[PDB]
C-alpha cells in the first residue's frame, strides 16, 4: 500500500510510462545526424538512413548500435512486467527489481547514443533538431526516473538505534 | 572477467532459491547484488 498507493510512486510511474514511447519516437526515426556539403544532405537513424537532396530516399547501410537497443526493448519489455503485477497479489517488493531494469533501459540507449555518434565522427556538420534531443531526453528520462523508482521504495535512512531497513511493515 | 561474472551469478541465483523472491528484496545488499550481477553480465556481452 504505502510504496505503492503514495503520491510521489504513481506520479512517478507515469512519468516512466512518457519517455518509454520518446524511445519508441527514436528507434523508428531517422534524423539526429544532418550532412551539409552542398544536394548531399542525409539523415540518419537506428534502421533508416536517408539521403535528401524533393527526392527524399531512405534506405539502410554501426551494427553495434542496433544489437544494444534490442536489450534497451528488452529490459523495457522485462521493466513492465514486474510493474504491472506490483499493484495486485500484495506484493511491494516487486517494485524494487522493476526500477532497476528501467535504468539498465537508458543504460542501453546512452550506449547507442554515442555509437551513432561514431556513425557521425568517422563521418559536412553534425546537426539535430529531433532525435538527438529526445533521445538524450528518453536517457535523460529512464535512468533519473527508475533511480527516483529505486529509492523510494527502500525504506529510509533509519536515524534511531532501533530501527532496521526490513523491519516488519 | 567471464569467470568471476558466473560466479556472482550463481550466488544470486541461490540466494533467490532460498528466500524465494520476496524475502530477497527485502534486504538493501541483496538490492545492490542485483544491481551488480545485471551490469557485470552487459559488460560481458557489450564487450564480445
Ligand atoms: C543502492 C542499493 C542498495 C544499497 C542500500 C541497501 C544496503 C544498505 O545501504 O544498507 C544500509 C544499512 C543501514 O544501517 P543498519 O546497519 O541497518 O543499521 C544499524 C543500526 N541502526 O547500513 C548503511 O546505511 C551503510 C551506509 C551506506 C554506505 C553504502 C555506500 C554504497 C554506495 C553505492
Amino acid at each position: 500500500m504505502s510504496p505503492t498507493e503514495a503520491p510521489k510512486v504513481r506520479v512517478t510511474l507515469f512519468c516512466i510510462l512518457v519517455g518509454i514511447v520518446l524511445a519508441m519516437t527514436a528507434v523508428v526515426s531517422d534524423h539526429w545526424a544532418v550532412l551539409s556539403p552542398h544536394c548531399e544532405a542525409a539523415h540518419f537513424g537506428l534502421w533508416r538512413i536517408c539521403t535528401k537532396r524533393g527526392e527524399k530516399n531512405c534506405s539502410y547501410f554501426s551494427i553495434s548500435a542496433a544489437a544494444i537497443s534490442v536489450f534497451s526493448l528488452g529490459f523495457l519489455i522485462m521493466g513492465t512486467i514486474c510493474a504491472l503485477m506490483a499493484f495486485r497479489k500484495k506484493r511491494d517488493y516487486l517494485l524494487r527489481p522493476a526500477s532497476m531494469f528501467y535504468v539498465f533501459a537508458g543504460l542501453c540507449l546512452f550506449v547507442s547514443l554515442e555509437v551513432m555518434r561514431q556513425s557521425v565522427k568517422r563521418m559536412i556538420e553534425y546537426y539535430y533538431s529531433w532525435s538527438f534531443a529526445c533521445a538524450c531526453a528518453a536517457f535523460v528520462l529512464l535512468f533519473l526516473g527508475g533511480i527516483s523508482l529505486l529509492l523510494f521504495s527502500l525504506p529510509r535512512m533509519p536515524q534511531n538505534p532501533w530501527e532496521s531497513c526490513m523491519d516488519a511493515e | 572477467n567471464v569467470a568471476f561474472t558466473i560466479i556472482f551469478t550463481l550466488e544470486m541465483i541461490l540466494k533467490l532459491l532460498a528466500f524465494k523472491a520476496r524475502g530477497y528484496f527485502g534486504d538493501p545488499w541483496n538490492v545492490f547484488d542485483f544491481l551488480i550481477v545485471i551490469g557485470s553480465i552487459i559488460d560481458v556481452i557489450l564487450s564480445e
